[PDB]
């Protein structure tokens, strides 16, 4: 049930008909501190398509692998092509398909000047088997992707009147249903039993307006019609920001104090944990100067909108390296977090507690404390067998049939801690080089019955040393040092005795060679049913009598 | 933070049916007992300040950010009367005052505090407060406020009295207009401060459990113990989600470069401290007896090691193939550090290292870019494949978008092509958008004028710039045809070396 995400299908549609080709009076001058100098007749449809494509890219960045979407625009013809790869799910392939489909063109074809081909192109642009198997996708996108972008089809045209707008919408809906049925001709797609439509209407600024105020309603069972108005400029930016926020129930955050103009930071709906979510806080680069420790919760990808500005771009550059951004108000408390990877940028919502990960300034009084002269030999012996390296997928490389790499890694980790105390400061017998072989063979790559034979040889050498009557340094009497060494060896072997049977057998052998140490009816039924348990004599009695002392 | 609504109203200066609660005024009842406005913060939400304000029409607030419930009790006792009565307006003002006094970004929980027994007619307070179904020109009104809080109007009386006074009806209408601000008035009769406490007890949403757990890690001298339950996230639904509990154990397996890739996101702070369990019966992982084992050495506390000199990071892989690295401190004479942490909760714990579902041995090792030494640093792979968060497309949702994008494309020398690996990719996205949209028609203004600014020299100059800019201009004009055209978006235009210079 994990394949029902909000970003299942999203389609942005832009046409090239004469109705949508009208000038939107969009002029922007960048001149402030071989062609004629024509005015910039930018269309509002281009900005609307850009905002919808940005929302679709954010949706793709929400679900990178399980859900994939593409973008195709409308033209004289129709070029539909879709795949199912996880790598191609990124917005680069959607932009490539949108470019390959067709851009806006003032001069349309001499015939077939309508939105039927555009409706077919938009239906093909919609994912989940070209809007045929997208019934459940649209069922979920009834309040998610609808508040985000278009999702289904975005038909921009200069409506002459309400009747003309309704007729054009009906024609586009019929063409989209026909394209969905054509997609449904395949086997992986199912025919549409029900239809859900979220319609986006775009009109040029300063153009004809013959539309009356209305709310969002499912106009027809075949197609549900919705109409919205968007301006050009700051109003377009506000509408796009509201749409982006409503797409995933996100908020706005500003990052300041870059360690060397609106600032927004997107996220998912995981901010409910840190609420009771416009995080107002500065930005911290993880280093020695500033505290680099803070709690992280609910990692979710973030696509910055204000990247064409110094603060947001600086924050993105700092986070994208791999540092952990802490938070402070604008005893340490962090109400936010930011982590990112090599290509992925993400923001996190943090709880205000548990930012004391680097708590212990000294370790003198703790368990396993003020002794750092640990046994390097045991650690090296464990490292001799320790060879772990992941791959794209597990594979069978060694014996034991199709061995799982996780199982082999777990066995390697387990073999590293059979009988091998990697701490030498506790004892004084660690000075000898012939006793380390028992600790090494448990964790060496050659752990086998031969390792047990080598351990037996080490025990024989130790027996020869014991017979030699040689006192050993403690680094009191030599007997105290010998007792400490024997107790340490016993402690090392005790965990191995419960870990394997071979170690237990070795300890038993060593101990063997150790020295120098209907009211009547219902009432009667209720009364009888309340009885709890019979006993042996009553059921086995015969002629109202039963025998006793039967064992004889 | 905390939000307290002290009903200082002239309407809220009379008994309910016959007499007050503590045989006296509302101030005496408030002194005798209070609602859950302070008990929840006293018990659970310790890190919270309250704004003890008694007000109806104007912000007569004198209490700054403070957690003293005595000030709240004094203010509630001081809520004698005023020259206004409006439950929704009082809730809005209390929320605004709490936000302005206790903390701007700190969440709080306000409720409606007024009598409301004005009568339907010329002085109904719901008419002048429940105004949300019109005024499209002023749709961005104070309702909803910039803070998550559900204002609730208390109701504990007879059904006939509640219907005649239209308390529950107005409260439900306000909740419906405000989309759930107010619980269902499922209460009747002579009820004490239980419905009010239940409706005002939602200010303890940031609590915590001070518990402990243990783990077993075999017979090594450096063990690890799981931390408390982490924050749930959308990773794998499976049958159904539920709050986590104390995890059984983890496993420290693997070794990767420390400074090269660092580690994935942490879930909680878990220190590194050795334990032991060999033959003591059930054998619990090892009270204040740690000093005796403290004398015994253990490498868990001293787990710095090759974190800096050789470039190694202690990777820990859980039972269900949940791998993840962690770095340590470098200084040892000074304060050192060691810890344990989880991986990222997203679709991939390490997006710069591919999929990590196969945390296993090196018997089938596909690649070893680091090998616990950081010998090679080919990750992240800049060409072609990359995460979907930073695709080759511009963003204009905010004001610093397309208008600034055109200037950035015109002035690409400032922020390109130096940091073209993973950070600076605005110029490439702008060029891809220009080549895709076919902006030849709009080239006469500022849409495609970036290229002309970089070609102010004569036509007989060096051909390196012409070779560099040949592809974009040629590909751009094909999109105006409205047919199949160039698709140079999956492939990325990377930084070409400018070695044609003589010096």
């Amino acid at each position: 049930m994990k394949i029902f995400s909000e970003s299942h299908k999203t389609v942005f549609v832009v046409d090239h008909c004469p109705y949508m080709a009208e000038s939107c009076r969009q002029h922007v001058e960048f001149d402030m501190l071989i062609i004629p100098l024509a005015p910039i007749s930018k269309s509002l449809w281009t900005c609307s398509v850009e905002s919808s494509m940005e929302y679709c890219r954010i949706m793709y960045d929400i679900f990178p692998f399980k859900k994939l979407v593409n973008f195709i625009v409308s033209d004289s013809g129709a070029h539909v092509l879709n795949s199912w790869t996880q790598e191609d799910q990124n917005l680069q392939e959607l932009m490539a398909a949108l470019a390959a489909v067709g851009p806006p063109n003032p001069r349309a074809d001499p015939e077939c000047c309508s939105i039927l081909h555009g409706l077919v192109a938009a239906v093909e642009t919609l994912c989940k088997i070209t809007e045929y198997q997208h019934e459940a996708r649209t069922l979920l996108m009834e309040n998610a992707e609808r508040v985000g972008n278009r999702g289904r089809i975005i038909c921009i045209t200069n409506a002459k009147s309400d009747s003309h707008v309704r007729m054009l919408e009906d024609c586009v809906q019929e063409t989209i249903h026909e394209h969905n049925k054509l997609a449904a001709n395949s086997d992986h797609l199912m025919q549409i039993q029900k239809c859900e439509l979220v319609l986006i209407h775009t009109y040029p600024v300063g153009e004809d307006s013959l539309v009356s105020d209305r709310s969002k309603k499912e106009l027809s069972p075949v197609l549900t019609s919705e109409v919205h108005s968007v301006r050009a400029g700051r109003h377009l930016a506000t509408k796009l920001n509201i749409l982006v926020q409503q797409h995933f129930d996100l908020a706005s955050t500003t990052i300041t104090n870059i360690p060397m103009y609106d600032v927004e930071l997107l996220h998912h709906k995981d901010a409910h944990v840190d609420f009771l979510e416009t995080i107002t806080l500065k930005w911290c680069t993880p280093r020695t100067n500033n505290i680099e420790l803070h709690y992280c919760t609910g990692a979710y990808r973030i696509s910055p909108v204000d990247v064409n500005s110094r603060p947001s771009s600086c924050l993105t550059n700092f986070l994208l390296n791999g540092r952990s951004v802490l938070l402070e108000q604008p005893s340490k408390v962090i109400s936010h977090m930011l982590s990112s990877h090599g290509g992925e940028i993400f923001l996190h919502v943090l709880s205000s507690s548990r930012s004391i990960l680097e708590d212990p300034p000294s370790i003198s009084e703790g368990c396993g404390g003020r002794v750092t002269d640990y046994r390097i030999t045991d650690f090296g012996e464990f490292m001799r067998e320790n060879r772990l390296t992941p791959f794209l997928d597990p594979r069978y490389k060694i014996d034991g049939s199709l061995e799982v790499p996780l199982e082999r890694a777990k066995d390697q980790l387990e073999k590293h801690t059979r009988y091998w105390p990697m701490i030498i400061s506790q004892t004084t017998i660690f000075n000898m080089q012939a006793v380390v072989p028992l600790a090494s063979v448990i964790v060496k790559e050659s752990l086998t019955e031969e390792d047990v034979l080598n351990c037996q040889k080490t025990i024989y050498n130790l027996v020869d040393m014991e017979r030699k009557n040689d006192p050993l340094p403690i680094s009191p009497k030599r007997d105290e040092q010998y007792r400490i060494m024997w107790n340490e060896l016993e402690t090392l072997v005790r965990a191995h005795i419960n870990n394997s049977e071979k170690h237990q057998r070795v300890l038993e052998c060593l101990m063997a060679c150790r020295s120098k140490p209907s009211l009547w009816s219902n009432r009667i039924n209720t009364a009888n049913s309340r009885k709890h348990q019979e006993f042996a004599g009553r059921l086995n009695s015969v002629n109202n009598r039963a025998e006793l002392y039967q064992h004889l | 933070p905390t939000v307290v609504v002290m009903d200082v109203s002239l309407s809220m200066t009379r008994p309910v049916s016959i007499e007050g609660s503590e045989e006296y005024q509302r101030k005496h009842l408030a002194a005798h007992g209070l609602t859950m406005l302070f008990e929840h913060m006293a018990t659970n939400y310790k890190l919270e300040f309250t704004a003890l304000v008694v007000f109806s029409s104007l912000w007569e607030l004198m209490v700054p950010f403070t957690r003293d419930y005595n000030t709240l009790q004094e203010a509630l006792s001081n809520m004698d009367d005023y020259d206004k009565t409006c439950l929704e307006s009082a809730l809005v003002g209390v929320c605004n005052i709490v936000q302005q006094e206790w903390g701007g970004a700190i969440p709080c929980q306000v409720v409606l505090v007024t009598d409301g027994c004005l009568g339907i007619g010329r002085g109904s307070l719901r008419h002048s407060l429940a105004t949300q179904n019109q005024r499209s020109e002023s749709n961005r009104f104070p309702l909803p406020f910039p803070f998550p809080s559900k204002l609730y109007i208390m109701c504990m009386a007879n059904l006939e009295e509640l219907q005649s006074t239209d308390s529950l009806e107005c409260l439900e209408r306000l909740i419906d207009l405000n989309n759930g601000e107010g619980q269902i008035f499922t209460i009747d009769g002579p009820l004490c401060l239980k419905n009010v406490q239940s409706m005002f007890g939602k200010l303890i949403d940031l609590a915590y459990t001070p518990f402990h757990a243990v783990l077993k890690c075999g017979h090594l001298t450096a063990d690890v113990q799981v931390f408390p339950r982490p924050e749930p996230f959308v990773v794998d639904e499976e049958i159904d989600p539920i709050p986590k509990v104390i995890n059984t154990d983890l496993e420290i397996v693997g070794f990767i470069d420390i400074a090269d890739i660092s580690s994935p996101p942490v879930l909680s702070r878990h220190l590194v401290l050795p334990i032991a369990l060999n033959k003591e019966g059930d054998e619990v992982g090892t009270n204040s007896a740690n000093q005796i084992a403290g004398k015994i050495p253990n490498f868990c506390v001293l787990l710095h090691g090759s974190l800096k000199v050789e470039g190694m990071v202690a990777i820990v892989q859980l039972g269900p193939e949940w791998h993840g690295m962690l770095y340590s401190q470098a200084d040892s004479k000074k304060k050192s550090n060691l810890m344990m942490s989880l991986f990222e909760p997203g679709p991939e714990p390490l997006p710069w290292l591919g999929k990590m579902a196969q945390l296993g041995p090196i018997s089938d090792a596909k690649e070893n870019p680091y090998g616990e030494d950081d010998n090679k640093s080919p990750f992240p792979l800049q060409p072609k494949n990359k995460r979907s968060y930073a695709q080759n497309v511009t963003v204009w949702i905010k004001p610093s978008g397309l208008q600034t994008d055109v200037q950035k494309i015109l002035r690409n020398a400032r922020k390109l092509p130096e940091k073209t690996q993973t950070f600076y990719k605005e110029l490439n996205r702008l060029r891809k958008a220009a080549l895709a949209f076919g902006f030849l028609d709009l080239l006469k203004g500022v849409a495609d004028m970036l290229e002309r600014e970089c070609t102010l020299l004569p036509e007989t100059a060096h051909p390196d710039a012409a070779f560099q800019l040949t592809h974009a201009a040629q590909q751009l004009k094909l999109a105006s045809t409205g047919t199949s055209e160039y698709a140079a978006y999956d492939q990325n235009i990377t930084p070409l070396h400018t070695d044609f210079s003589g010096s």
